[PDB]
C-alpha cells in the first residue's frame, strides 16, 4: 500500500486516503447524543470505563462561556484543540467583549484543523466534535468531523454503533422545536439508549449530559445531577 | 500491452491478443456475433482493445450507492428468516465502503452468527454485530477513545 | 535542518535504534571499575599502541574535572563531545553553587543529554556507555554508569565493554569484602580481572585511581607490571 | 510508481497528483453559474444525507468581496479554506488600492495561488473546482472558474461537478445572452432538475440589477416558484 | 511468521471427514508462459471428481504483486495463474462444495478480487497472544520435560511478553538442551530464566517479528 | 535508484525530468509560431475554443510583459500563468531598479535561471510551458526568445512551440534560406500548411511589435482578417 | 519507513499503539487510593547482586504532596517529570497555593502527544514519551491518583496497575480492594507484589514503596519501615 | 544462500526453501545447517525457530586460537627454532582463520621453491608481504 | 520526502554506521603520504596523481597544505570536500590566534576539526568527509609531533602512520622510537615510497627549523634527485 | 525470430522479388525490428494520422450518411466540440445516437443526440 506515506497523497478514484480514515478513527470512538430544541440544546455522553472505575474518561467539556463541546475520538488531541478553542473564545470575550457566536467559532476550528490535512507530515486532528451553544438566535449544534467539514445539523449522534442512535433520533424529528428540558432530555437518553449492547441501563455512572440555552450557562450534569433524568424501560 | 521489449519480453500473450482483436475487428464479417468484457481494471490496456468498434459502450461499475446496498441486503437475505423488527437502511447507512459483494456476505454470516447463538430465527444485531465481523483487524485498548 | 524522525517505536515496543547503539557499545574496548571503599579505580584493555601508538593520545581515560573521571567504550570520536560538554557544564555547576560538583548530578546531566538525542528530530543517539567515578564532600566514592538510553545506574563493577559480561559475572563473583582495603587489592582485583580476557599488562592494559579529592594518577606501565607480576604469582 | 507527488512528472507529460484531484471534484454534486447581461445566477446541487442536517448545513454559495461569489465543488474543506483566503485577499486589494476589486485579478491571484500550490511534494494540491462571478457598474457580468490545476477561464454557461456532462447541454440550448436574469433564475431549476437524476434540496443566489453588485440567497420566493417547475 | 499459521492447518487436516488438497504456493510459478495457469484449472478439475472435498493454498504471497505496469512486465505470467485461481474461486458455476482455505504471512500484496468475499470471506488474524493466551501455550509444551515440583508458567509469560506462539518451543527445547548440558533429569526454573535469557534476549538482534507486524 | 523520480543526474547523464517536462508542454496543443521582420516581429498561434461557452476573449496565451516586451507560451496553461507573472515582476523589478525599461534578452535569461533553480533543486517540479516572447530595444533590431522548462533560451530567428514544432521549423527552415514586414506568406502559412486548416480570423492570435511603433499590441478580426485575404495570390 | 503522524489500518495512531507497547517491557508498580491516603510501589528488578540497589528512582516525587510511579522505558520520563515540577512550582508561584493533580497531570498529558517529523524548531520531540505513569497524590478534593498513558489519556484511579503485571496484577487488584487504608492497604499491595515474585521474595533491596496521607505531605519509605511491613507477611 | 546477482524467482526459491523446509511434517530432517557470512541480509522469514532452529555464532579469533589454530597447520610442518607470535598474533591486528592457512601454505612453499624442508622464518616474513601484505 | 532521504546518520543492525566506511574504503582507492616524525622535525612523504605531462607548476602541491608557520596537513580521498574542511580548519587555526596570542598547539586544532566534521557525521544527513586527513606540527609544550584523523572522527598520535593503499606494516618493523636521526628519517621514506620516483611522481615535504621559528620546506627538485640515487640496494 | 528471418530474407532475397508488392498496416512502430524497417523491405513507411478537423467532417459525413437525418444538422459544432477521435469513435458518435433514439423512441436523431452522443465518447477517455 504505497498510499501508507500519506497525508499528500490522494487514491486515483478521489480519495484522500487517510483523512476519511481519522472519520474512522472517532467511529472507533464512544458514543454520544446532542440535539436542540427550539429554545434550548442538550448534549447526553455515555462514558466507557475501561478500567477498575474511573470518572470515565468524561466527555463533556466546558469550553465558554455558553458553547460547549462533547468529544469523540482521541482524548489528548481534544483537549488540545479545546484549549484552542478555549482560548480564542476567551480572546474574543477579550476584544470585541461580546460572546463569541457559534458559527465563526466552528467555522474557524473548521479551518484550523484544515490544515494538517493540507501539508506534510501531520495527522489530522482525529476527534469528532459534537459542539453545542446559545449564540443570539436558536440553540446551534455542529458537528464537526476530522476530514475538517463541520454540519449545521440538528439532533447528531457520532461514535460507537451511533448510526442506530441517529435512525431513532430521524424518525422522531417531529415532537423538536417544543418539548420543554424536562421532556426533551428523556427523548434524547432514549435516543442514547440503543448504542448500548441490548442489556439495560443508562446508569449514573456513565452518563454525563450537558445542557445549554436561553437564560442558563452550559451546565454540566455529572455522575449525582443525572439521577433526576431517570425515565423509560425499554 | 506492446512495449518496447528488451531481453526479455513477451510475444506469446502479444499473438493470442493481437489474433482475438482481428476475428473480432479485423475484415468485415463481425455482424452475428456480439461480445461481453469484465476486467477489474482498465489502466493495463492499450487503445488497440479500445478501438470505438470493437469495444463499444464502456460501461461503468461503481460502488453500490446509498440505497443499493439496503436493497442487496434484502436480496440475498431473501431465504433467511428474517425478523419484521430489522432496518436495512440502517445496515445501509452506517456501512458504506463495502463493493456490493460483501454485503452479500454481511447477510451469509451475520445468518452463520445468528445460529451460533443458536436461534432458528435471525435479528437486526445479528446484522449489526454480523458486520463487526466483516473487517475487525482487532485493535483494543481503546478505553481511551472517549 | 534536518528533520526525519529517526528513534521511533517499532512494533513490540522495540526502539531499535537504541539497541543498535547496544550493540555500539558491545563492539568497543573492555573498560571496567571498582569502586574500592576509599579508592576508584579503572582499567580498559588497550590494543597494540607500542608498535607505534602515542600513549598520550588513545586515552580512554579521561578528567571530567579533578574528581570525577569517565572511561567511555563504544565508537570513540561521539564520546568527546559527551566529554566537553561535560566539562563545559561541570564550570558552570561549579559557577553556580561553588562545590567539588558531586559525581549523581553529572552523571545526571550525561544519561539527561544522551535522553535529549533519543527524543530530536534526527540526530542518531550515541554508542557511548561511561563510568563516572569520583567522590563527593564527604568520601562516599560513588560509581556510575550510564547507557545510551539514558538509563545511569549508580553500581558499583559495570564492567560495559566488548567481552564483559565474563568479566562483569566475575566481578559478581569475586567483590564482597577482600577489596576494602587501600589500593592493592582492589587494583589487583582488577588487572585480574582485564587479565581474564586478554594478555600480559606490559602491552594492553592501563589503569588509573583516585584518591579522596586529589591526585587523580594514571599508571605508567612499568608500575603496572609490579601489579601484574603479583597477580601472576597469586 | 510514478505517481504520489505533485513535484514527479509522468513519461509523457502528466502530474498525476492533478487529475486525480480532478476526479475528486468529480465525485461530487453540480453547481451551475449562468452568465447574462445584468449579472451571474448561481445554483448549486444538494445532496443532502439525512434529515438530520437542517437548511444551509454547508453553505456551498459563499461570498467573498461583497461582490463575488463562490459556486464550489470539491471537497468543502479545502474550498472553504481559499474562500477565507479569497476574502483576505480582496482584503489586501481594498485596503492596499483602495478601488473595489475587478474579478479578473481576484480569479488570476487565487488562480496562481491554488497553482503555485501543485509544484511542492510538500503539499497536496487542493481538491475543489469552483467558480466566481460579479459585476462592476462598468465591468459587464464577469465571471471565472478555477480547477485544482490552477487554470481559470472566463466563461458564459460553465457547470461543474458530478452531472456537468449533462448540464452543458442544457446551458449551451439555453439562450444565453440578452435576458435580464430573473427569468433565469427560474430557468436554474430546469438545468438543476433535469440533472439530478435520482432530495436535491437545491440552492440559488446571483448578483444583479435587482442587488447592485450584490449576494443574496434568493431573497426567498422563486423557491417556492421555481419549485414550480416540476413535471418537466 | 510466528504463529500457527499452518499448525491450524494441521489441525483440520487431522480431523476432515473430506480431501485436503494441500498446494503450496510454488507448484504454481513452473516456467512456460501459461501454464502455470494449466495447473490451478487441472486442480480444480480433479478437486470437483469428489463430494466433500476442500483445499488449502500455503504461502499464496508467492503469488502476489498486486498488479503492475506494461512497461518492463516481469511478474505477468505469475499474475494470470492468480487470475485463473480467481476465476475459479468465483465464476460461471455451481461450484461443488471446496472449502478453500489459505494462509499466508502478508496482506495487501494480495489485490483486491482475492480478498473480497465469495473467494476467501471470513480472514482470520493470528494475532501474537496474550499475557493469558501465551501461559497456555507453554502448558502446551509443558506436556513433556519432567520438570520442577514448583515451577511459575506466568513467570515465563510475563518474561518474553511479546514473542510469538511458535516459538516458546525454542524456549521449551532450549531450556531442555540447558537441562540435558548440566546432566540433570529435571527442569529448574534458572535454566527456563536462562533459557528466555538466550532466546528473547540474544535473538533479537536479527531475528525480526516487527518487520511483519508492520505488515500485519 | 530514484533517477525517473527526483531531478538528480541517472547514469550517463539525462536527468529525467527535463525531458519529461518537455513532453508536458505537448499536452493538448495551442500551437505558437513567431516571425520577426527586419522592422517587424510579428506573433502567431493557435488558439481553439471548446464549446462555444468559454468565453474567446478570455482565453488566449499571448500575454503583455510591459510596453515593449510581449509573450506567448505554449505549455501547460496552469504553469502558464505562474511564469508570466514572475516575468512581469522581474520587468516591473527591472525598471525600478535599474532605470530604463528592460531589454527582451536578459529577461528571457532571469526567467529562464529561476526555470534552472526548478530544475537544480529538488521539492519542486520544473514548471512545463516554453516562453516565446519577442521585443525591441534601441540598438538592435526586433529580437525573439524561447527559454525551455530546462533554461537553455537560445536567441532565434524562427522556432515555434507546441505540438507539431518539428514540421513548422523544417517548413521556416524551409521558406527563410530564399532570403518582410508583411509576413503574409510566413506567418499564417507555416500553420496552414502544417496542420492544413486555413483559419477563419477566429482561432489565430497574433501579436505584432514595430520598429516605428513599439508598443505591443495584439490584432483583431477585422485587421487579421484582412492578413487572411491577402493570401490570394 | 512511513512516519511518526499517520494513522494505522486497525484505527489508530502507529507510534501510539507501540508506545502502548514498551509499558509491557519494564518494572511493574501498583497504587491503591484509599480514603485516607494513596500507596504507589513498585518492583525495580535488578539485574545483578554485585552493586546498590537504592539508587533505581521509580518513586519520585514531584512536589510534596505529588508522587509518581512511572515504569516501561525508564528514564524517558525526565523531561516530563521535570516539566511536572516546574510546572508545579510555577503553579505555587503564580497562584500561591497547592494544586490539584488533575493538572500536573492535566499538564504533563498535553506534552505525550506532542511530536512530529515536520514542525517548529528541532527542539520538539520525534518518538512519543513511552512510559506509563500514575500521579498518586493528595488534594483537598480528596486523595486519587490520575493514571496516564502515552497516548495523553489521563483517568481517574483508585487501584490501578501497570507494567508486565497489567493484567493478572490488576484483575487480583480488582477483587481485594473496597473499603479504605486502615493501614492494610500497603500491606495487601505488596501481597499482590509477593504473586508477581519474578526473581526474589520481596525483601526491602527490590521493592520501593512510598505513601502520601493528608497528614503528612509524603513518605518515601526506607529499608527498616519496608522490612517492618515485609516481617507482617 | 546469500542470494545475490527478475527478483521473483529468488523471493519464490527462498520461499521454497521456506515452506518445503517445514509445510505439514519432516522425517529426520535435522540438518538443516546453513553458513551464511550475511545474516542481516536474508529475510528474517527462516527463523520462525521452526524452520531454522537454535544457532550458534562465533568472534572471529582470539590471540589463544591464533596460537592454538597457527600451530595445528604449522604441526604437520618442519619448522623448529623459530616459532613466533610476535609475527602472528599482533601482526596484522588479527589475522583470518584462513590467512594462517595461507600462511602456512605459502610459507612452506616458498621456502619449497628453493628445495629444503628447513624452518626458515626470515622465508616466512616474505610469505607475509606474499599473501596479504 | 522519506522515501528519497539516503539516511546517512543510522546505525547499521551490526552496530556500525554505513556512510562512514564507505568513506574507509574511499581511502583506499586513492591514498598515499605517509609522514615520519624525528627527535628533529616531521616529514610527509606524498605521491601525486599519475604521468601525464600536462601540468605546469604547483606552488605547493594538491596534497602538502601549509597551515600556521608551524603546522600543515596532508589529504587523503575525495579531494574535492578536503580543500573546504582545510580551509575551515585554517580558519580555526587564525581565530585562536584572535582569541589567545598563541601559534594553536596542534591537538586543539585536530580536536577542533574532529569535532565538527564528527558533528557532520553525527546530525544534518549529509554525507560525511571523504577524506582520512593528518597533520604534523609543533607546539612549544610538547615535541615535533604528527596526528592522523580519519572520516569517522577519532585521532591519534600515529608516529609513523600512512594512509590510503597498501597498508605500513613495515614501518611497525623498521622505526626507532627513541632516536630517528631525520636524514635517515627520509631514506625511510623513500624506502616505503620506492615499495609502494622523482619529484614528477613524489611529493615529499620536511618540518625543520632554526633558531627557534619552524621552517616548513616542500623540498624542492633536484633535493629529489639526490635522494633517488641513495640507495643502490634498499 | 527465426521465422522472421524467413520472411526477412524472402522480402530481400537475391532477386527483388520484382512484380510483386507487400504492404504492412500495424500499431506500435516503435516495437518493430530495425532489419525489417531499413528502406528496402518497406521503403516508404506511411502515417496515416488522426482526423484533424477537416477530416473529422468527412468521417461525420460518411458515417452520419445512411442514417436518416434532419436538414441543418449542425456538424460544426460537433467537430468543433472535442478533437483527438478516430473514425471508429465517429462512427461510435453515429452509433450511440442511433442507439438514443433506438431506446427512446423517435424518428432519426435531434441535434442533442449527436450533443449527447459526442460527450458520452469524450467520458470514453483511456
Amino acid at each position: 500500500n504505497q498510499y501508507d506515506n500519506d497525508v499528500t497523497v490522494w487514491s486515483p478514484q478521489g480519495r484522500i486516503h487517510q483523512i476519511e480514515y481519522a472519520m474512522e478513527a472517532v467511529k472507533q470512538g464512544s458514543a454520544t447524543v446532542g440535539l436542540k430544541s427550539k429554545t434550548h440544546a442538550v448534549l447526553v455522553a455515555l462514558k466507557r470505563a475501561q478500567s477498575e472505575l474511573a470518572a470515565h474518561q468524561k466527555k463533556i467539556l466546558h469550553v465558554d462561556n455558553h458553547i460547549g463541546i462533547s468529544i469523540a475520538g482521541l482524548t489528548a488531541d481534544a483537549r488540545l484543540l479545546c484549549n484552542f478553542m478555549r482560548q480564542e473564545c476567551l480572546d474574543s470575550r477579550f476584544v470585541f467583549d461580546r460572546p463569541l457566536p457559534v458559527s465563526r467559532l466552528v467555522s474557524l476550528i473548521g479551518s484550523k484543523t484544515q490544515i494538517p490535512t493540507q501539508r506534510y507530515g501531520r495527522r489530522p486532528y482525529g476527534v469528532g466534535l459534537l459542539i453545542a451553544g446559545y449564540d443570539d438566535m436558536g440553540p446551534h449544534i455542529f458537528q464537526t468531523c476530522p476530514s475538517a467539514n463541520y454540519f449545521d445539523c440538528r439532533a447528531m449522534s457520532i461514535g460507537a454503533r451511533s448510526q442506530s442512535a441517529r435512525t431513532y433520533l430521524e424518525r422522531h424529528m417531529s415532537e423538536f422545536m417544543e418539548c420543554n428540558l424536562d421532556e426533551l432530555v428523556k427523548h434524547g437518553l432514549r435516543a442514547l439508549r440503543e448504542t448500548l449492547p441490548a442489556e439495560q441501563d443508562l446508569t449514573t455512572k456513565n452518563v454525563s449530559i450537558g445542557i445549554v440555552g436561553k437564560d442558563l450557562e452550559f451546565t454540566i450534569y455529572d455522575d449525582d445531577d443525572v439521577s433526576p433524568f431517570l425515565d423509560g424501560l425499554e | 500491452k506492446r512495449f518496447d521489449s528488451e531481453k526479455a519480453g513477451d510475444r506469446e500473450v502479444q499473438r493470442t491478443m493481437l489474433e482475438l482483436l482481428n476475428q473480432l475487428d479485423g475484415f468485415q464479417p463481425n455482424t452475428q456475433v456480439k461480445v461481453i468484457a469484465a476486467t477489474n481494471r482498465v489502466d493495463i490496456l492499450d487503445p488497440a482493445l479500445l478501438r470505438s468498434g470493437r469495444l463499444d459502450r464502456k460501461i461503468e461499475f461503481p460502488m453500490p450507492n446509498e440505497e443499493a446496498r439496503a436493497r442487496i441486503m434484502q436480496i440475498h437475505s431473501r431465504k433467511m428468516n428474517v425478523s419484521p423488527d430489522v432496518n436495512y437502511e440502517e445496515l445501509a447507512r452506517c456501512t458504506d465502503d463495502f463493493n456490493g459483494a460483501q454485503c452479500k456476505a454481511v447477510c451469509v454470516e451475520a445468518g452463520m452468527i445468528a445460529l451460533r447463538r443458536g436461534a432458528t430465527e435471525l435479528t437486526h444485531e445479528d446484522y449489526m454485530e454480523g458486520i463487526l465481523e466483516v473487517q475487525a483487524k482487532k485493535k483494543a485498548n481503546l478505553q481511551y477513545y472517549a | 535542518s534536518y528533520d526525519r524522525a529517526i528513534t521511533v517505536f517499532s512494533p513490540d515496543g522495540h526502539l531499535f535504534q537504541v539497541e543498535y547503539a547496544q550493540e555500539a557499545v558491545k563492539k568497543g574496548s573492555t573498560a571496567v571499575g571498582v569502586r574500592g571503599r576509599d579508592i576508584v579505580v579503572l582499567g580498559v584493555e588497550k590494543a597494540s599502541v607500542a608498535k607505534l601508538q602515542d600513549e598520550r593520545t588513545v586515552r580512554k581515560i579521561c578528567a571530567l574535572d579533578d574528581n570525577v573521571c569517565m572511561a567511555f567504550a563504544g565508537l570513540t570520536a561521539d564520546a568527546r563531545i559527551v566529554i566537553n560538554r561535560a566539562r563545559v557544564e561541570c564550570q558552570s555547576h561549579r559557577l553556580t553553587v561553588e562545590d567539588p560538583v558531586t559525581v549523581e548530578y553529572i552523571t545526571r546531566y550525561i544519561a539527561s543529554l544522551k535522553q535529549r538525542y533519543t527524543q530530536s528530530n534526527g540526530r542518531r543517539p550515541f554508542g557511548i556507555s561511561a563510568l563516572i567515578v569520583g567522590f563527593d564532600f564527604d568520601g562516599t566514592p560513588r560509581l556510575y554508569q550510564t547507557d545510551p538510553s539514558g538509563t545511569y545506574h549508580a553500581w558499583k563493577a559495570n564492567a560495559i565493554g566488548r567481552g564483559a559480561k565474563s568479566v562483569r559475572e566475575f566481578l559478581e563473583k569475586n567483590y564482597t569484602d577482600d577489596a576494602i582495603e587501600t589500593d592493592d587489592l582492589t587494583i589487583k582485583l582488577v588487572i585480574k580481572a582485564l587479565l581474564e580476557v586478554v594478555e600480559s599488562g606490559g602491552k594492553n592494559i592501563e589503569l588509573a585511581v583516585m584518591r579522596r579529592d586529589q591526585s587523580l594518577k594514571i599508571l605508567n606501565p612499568e608500575e603496572i607490571e609490579k601489579y601484574v607480576a603479583e597477580i601472576e604469582k597469586e | 510508481g510514478y505517481d504520489l507527488s505533485a513535484s514527479t512528472f509522468s513519461p509523457d507529460g502528466r502530474v498525476f497528483q492533478v487529475e486525480y484531484a480532478m476526479k475528486a471534484v468529480e465525485n461530487s454534486s453540480t453547481a451551475i453559474g449562468i452568465r447574462c447581461k445584468d449579472g451571474v445566477v448561481f445554483g448549486v446541487e444538494k445532496l443532502v444525507l439525512s434529515k438530520l442536517y437542517e437548511e444551509g448545513s454547508n453553505k456551498r454559495l459563499f461570498n467573498v468581496d461583497r461582490h463575488v461569489g463562490m459556486a464550489v465543488a470539491g471537497l468543502l474543506a479545502d474550498a472553504r479554506s481559499l474562500a477565507d483566503i479569497a476574502r483576505e485577499e480582496a482584503s489586501n486589494f481594498r485596503s492596499n488600492f483602495g478601488y473595489n476589486i475587478p474579478l479578473k485579478h481576484l480569479a488570476d491571484r487565487v488562480a496562481m495561488y491554488v497553482h503555485a500550490y501543485t509544484l511542492y511534494s510538500a503539499v497536496r494540491p487542493f481538491g475543489c473546482s469552483f467558480m466566481l462571478g460579479s459585476y462592476s457598474v462598468n465591468d459587464g457580468a464577469q465571471l471565472y472558474m478555477i480547477d485544482p490545476s490552477g487554470v481559470s477561464y472566463g466563461y458564459w454557461g460553465c457547470a461543474i461537478g458530478k452531472a456537468r456532462q449533462a448540464a452543458k447541454t442544457e446551458i449551451e440550448k439555453l439562450q444565453m445572452k440578452e435576458m435580464t436574469c430573473r427569468d433565469i433564475v427560474k430557468e436554474v431549476a430546469k438545468i438543476i432538475y433535469i440533472v439530478h437524476d435520482e432530495a436535491f434540496e437545491l440552492e440559488l443566489s446571483w448578483v444583479g440589477e435587482l442587488t447592485n453588485g450584490r449576494h443574496e440567497i434568493v431573497p426567498k420566493d422563486i423557491r417556492e416558484e421555481a419549485e414550480k417547475y416540476a413535471k418537466e | 511468521p510466528g504463529t500457527g499459521k499452518t499448525l491450524c492447518a494441521r489441525a483440520v487436516a487431522n480431523r476432515t471427514d473430506a480431501c485436503f488438497i494441500r498446494v503450496i504456493g510454488s507448484e504454481l510459478v513452473q516456467k512456460y508462459v501459461g501454464e502455470g495457469a494449466r495447473m490451478v484449472r487441472e486442480l480444480f478439475e480433479m478437486a470437483r471428481t469428489k463430494k466433500a472435498c476442500l483445499i488449502f493454498f500455503d504461502e499464496i504471497d508467492a503469488i502476489g504483486g498486486a498488479r503492475f505496469d506494461d512497461g518492463a512486465g516481469g511478474d505477468n505470467e505469475v499474475q494470470r495463474t492468480m487470475l485463473e485461481l480467481i476465476n475459479q474461486l468465483d465464476g460461471f458455476d455451481p461450484r461443488g462444495n471446496i472449502k478453500v482455505l489459505m494462509a499466508t504471512n502478508r496482506p495487501d500484496t494480495l489485490d483486491p478480487a482475492l480478498m473480497r468475499p465469495g473467494r476467501l470471506d471470513r480472514k482470520i488474524e493470528f494475532s501474537l497472544p496474550d499475557l493469558e493466551g501465551r501461559t497456555h501455550i507453554f502448558k502446551i509444551h509443558a506436556r513433556s520435560m519432567s520438570v520442577e515440583r514448583d515451577i511459575r508458567f506466568e513467570l515465563l509469560a510475563r518474561l518474553c511478553p511479546n514473542s510469538t506462539g511458535a516459538e516458546i518451543r525454542s524456549v521449551c527445547t532450549e531450556a531442555g538442551m540447558f537441562a540435558i548440558r548440566a546432566r540433570r533429569k529435571i527442569a529448574t526454573e534458572k535454566d527456563f530464566l536462562e533459557a528466555v535469557n538466550k532466546v528473547i534476549k540474544s535473538y533479537a538482534k536479527f531475528s525480526a517479528t516487527p518487520r511483519y507486524m508492520t505488515y500485519n | 535508484g530514484f533517477d525517473r523520480h527526483i531531478t538528480i543526474f541517472s547514469p550517463e547523464g539525462r536527468l529525467y525530468q527535463v525531458e519529461y517536462a518537455f513532453k508536458a508542454i505537448n499536452q493538448g496543443g495551442l500551437t505558437s509560431v513567431a516571425v520577426r521582420g527586419k522592422d517587424c516581429a510579428v506573433i502567431v498561434t493557435q488558439k481553439k475554443v471548446p464549446d462555444k461557452l468559454l468565453d474567446s476573449s478570455t482565453v488566449t496565451h499571448l500575454f503583455k510583459i510591459t510596453e515593449n516586451i510581449g509573450c506567448v507560451m505554449t505549455g501547460m496553461t496552469a504553469d502558464s500563468r505562474s511564469q508570466v507573472q514572475r516575468a512581469r515582476y522581474e520587468a516591473a523589478n527591472w525598471k525600478y531598479k535599474y532605470g530604463y525599461e528592460i531589454p527582451v534578452d536578459m529577461l528571457c535569461k532571469r526567467i529562464a535561471d529561476i526555470s534552472q533553480v526548478y530544475t537544480q533543486n529538488a521539492e519542486m517540479r520544473p514548471l512545463g510551458c516554453c516562453m516565446i516572447l519577442i521585443g525591441i530595444d534601441e540598438e538592435q533590431g526586433p529580437q525573439v526568445y524561447k527559454c525551455d522548462p530546462a533554461g537553455y533560451y537560445c536567441g532565434f530567428k524562427a522556432t515555434a512551440a507546441g505540438v507539431k514544432q518539428t514540421e513548422s521549423t523544417s517548413f521556416l527552415e524551409k521558406k527563410v534560406k530564399k532570403k518582410f514586414e508583411q509576413t503574409v506568406e510566413t506567418a499564417i502559412t507555416c500553420l496552414s500548411t502544417v496542420l492544413s486548416i486555413d483559419f477563419k480570423p477566429s482561432e489565430i492570435e497574433v501579436g505584432v511589435v514595430t520598429v516605428e511603433n513599439p508598443k505591443f499590441r495584439i490584432l483583431t478580426e477585422a485587421e487579421i482578417d484582412a492578413h487572411l485575404v491577402a493570401l490570394a495570390e | 519507513d512511513r512516519g511518526v503522524n499517520t494513522f494505522s489500518p486497525e484505527g489508530r495512531l502507529f507510534q501510539v499503539e507501540y508506545a502502548i507497547e514498551a509499558i509491557k517491557l519494564g518494572s511493574t508498580a501498583i497504587g491503591i487510593q484509599t480514603s485516607e491516603g494513596v500507596c504507589l510501589a513498585v518492583e525495580k528488578r535488578i539485574t545483578s547482586p554485585l552493586m546498590e540497589p537504592s539508587s533505581i528512582e521509580k518513586i519520585v516525587e514531584i512536589d510534596a504532596h505529588i508522587g509518581c510511579a512511572m515504569s516501561g522505558l525508564i528514564a524517558d520520563a525526565k523531561t516530563l517529570i521535570d516539566k511536572a515540577r516546574v510546572e508545579t512550582q510555577n503553579h505555587w508561584f503564580t497562584y500561591n497555593e497547592t494544586m490539584t493533580v488533575e493538572s500536573v497531570t492535566q499538564a504533563v498529558s498535553n506534552l505525550a502527544l506532542q511530536f512530529g517529523e515536520e514542525d517548529a524548531d528541532p527542539g520538539a520531540m520525534s518518538r512519543p514519551f513511552g512510559v506509563a505513569l500514575l500521579f498518586g497524590g493528595v488534594d483537598e478534593k480528596g486523595p486519587q491518583l490520575f493514571h496516564m498513558d502515552p497516548s495523553g489519556t489521563f483517568v481517574q484511579c483508585d487501584a490501578r496497575a501497570i507494567g508486565s503485571a497489567s493484567e493478572g496484577a490488576q484483575s487480583s487488584l480488582q477483587e481485594v480492594y473496597h473499603k479504605s487504608m486502615t493501614l492494610k492497604e500497603a500491606i495487601k499491595s505488596s501481597l499482590i507484589i509477593l504473586k508477581q515474585v519474578m526473581e526474589e521474595k520481596l525483601n526491602a533491596t527490590n521493592i520501593e514503596l512510598a505513601t502520601v496521607q493528608p497528614g503528612q505531605n509524603f513518605h518515601m519509605f526506607t529499608k527498616e519501615e519496608l522490612e517492618e511491613v515485609i516481617k507482617d507477611i | 544462500i546469500d542470494a545475490i546477482g527478475g527478483e521473483r524467482e529468488i523471493q519464490r526459491t527462498m520461499l521454497e526453501l521456506l515452506n518445503q523446509l517445514d509445510g505439514f511434517d519432516s522425517r529426520g530432517d535435522v540438518k538443516v545447517i546453513m553458513a551464511t557470512n550475511r545474516i542481516e541480509t536474508l529475510d528474517p522469514a527462516l527463523i520462525r525457530p521452526g524452520r531454522i532452529d537454535r544457532k550458534i555464532e562465533f568472534p572471529l579469533p582470539d590471540e589463544k586460537t591464533k596460537k592454538r589454530i597457527f600451530q595445528i597447520h604449522t604441526s604437520r610442518m618442519t619448522l623448529a627454532d623459530d616459532v613466533t607470535l610476535d609475527d602472528l598474533i599482533m601482526a596484522k591486528d588479527d589475522l583470518s582463520g584462513a590467512d594462517i592457512k595461507a600462511i602456512c601454505t605459502e610459507a612452506g612453499l616458498m621456502a619449497l621453491r628453493e628445495r629444503r624442508m628447513k624452518v626458515t622464518n626470515e622465508d616466512f616474513k616474505k610469505s607475509k608481504e606474499n599473501v596479504l601484505y | 520526502s522519506r522515501r528519497y532521504d539516503s539516511r546517512t546518520t543510522i546505525f547499521s543492525p551490526e552496530g556500525r554506521l554505513y556512510q562512514v566506511e564507505y568513506a574507509m574504503e574511499a581511502i583506499g582507492h586513492a591514498g598515499t603520504c605517509l609522514g615520519i616524525l624525528a627527535n628533529d622535525g616531521v616529514l610527509l612523504a606524498a605521491e601525486r596523481r599519475n604521468i601525464h605531462k600536462l601540468l605546469d607548476e604547483v606552488f605547493f602541491s594538491e596534497k602538502i597544505y601549509k597551515l600556521n608557520e608551524d603546522m600543515a596537513c596532508s589529504v587523503a580521498g575525495i579531494t574535492s570536500d578536503a580543500n573546504v574542511l582545510t580551509n575551515e580548519l585554517r580558519l580555526i587555526a587564525q581565530r585562536y590566534l584572535l582569541q589567545y596570542q598563541e601559534p594553536i598547539p596542534c591537538e586543539q586544532l585536530v580536536t577542533a576539526l574532529c569535532d565538527i566534521k564528527q558533528a557532520y557525521t553525527q546530525f544534518g544527513g549529509k554525507r560525511p568527509f571523504g577524506v582520512s586527513l593528518l597533520y604534523i606540527g609543533w607546539d612549544k609544550h610538547y615535541g615535533f609531533q604528527l596526528y592522523q584523523s580519519d572520516p569517522s572522527g577519532n585521532y591519534g598520535g600515529w608516529k609513523a602512520t600512512c594512509i590510503g593503499n597498501n597498508s605500513v606494516s613495515m614501518l611497525k618493523q623498521d622505526y626507532k622510537e627513541g632516536e630517528m636521526t631525520l636524514k635517515s628519517a627520509l631514506a625511510l621514506a623513500i624506502k616505503v615510497l620506492n615499495k609502494t620516483l622523482s619529484a614528477e611522481k613524489v611529493e615529499i615535504a620536511t618540518l625543520t627549523r632554526e633558531n627557534g621559528k619552524t621552517v616548513i620546506r616542500v623540498l624542492k627538485q633536484k633535493e629529489v634527485e639526490q635522494l633517488i640515487k641513495k640507495h643502490e640496494e634498499e | 525470430q527465426r521465422t522472421l528471418m524467413e520472411l526477412l530474407n524472402q522480402m530481400d532475397g537475391f532477386d527483388t522479388l520484382h512484380r510483386v508488392k507487400m504492404i504492412m498496416a500495424t500499431n506500435r512502430p516503435d516495437t518493430l525490428d530495425p532489419a525489417l524497417l531499413r528502406p528496402g523491405r518497406l521503403d516508404r513507411k506511411i502515417h496515416i494520422d488522426l482526423p484533424n478537423e477537416q477530416a473529422r467532417l468527412d468521417i461525420l459525413k460518411i458515417h452520419a450518411g445512411p442514417i436518416t437525418k434532419h436538414g441543418e444538422i449542425d456538424y460544426e459544432a460537433i467537430v468543433k466540440l472535442s478533437d483527438g477521435f478516430n473514425g471508429a469513435d465517429l462512427r461510435n458518435v453515429c452509433t450511440e445516437a442511433g442507439m438514443f433514439a433506438i431506446r427512446a423512441d423517435h424518428d432519426f436523431v435531434v441535434q442533442e443526440d449527436f450533443m449527447k452522443a459526442v460527450r458520452k465518447v469524450a467520458d470514453s477517455k483511456k
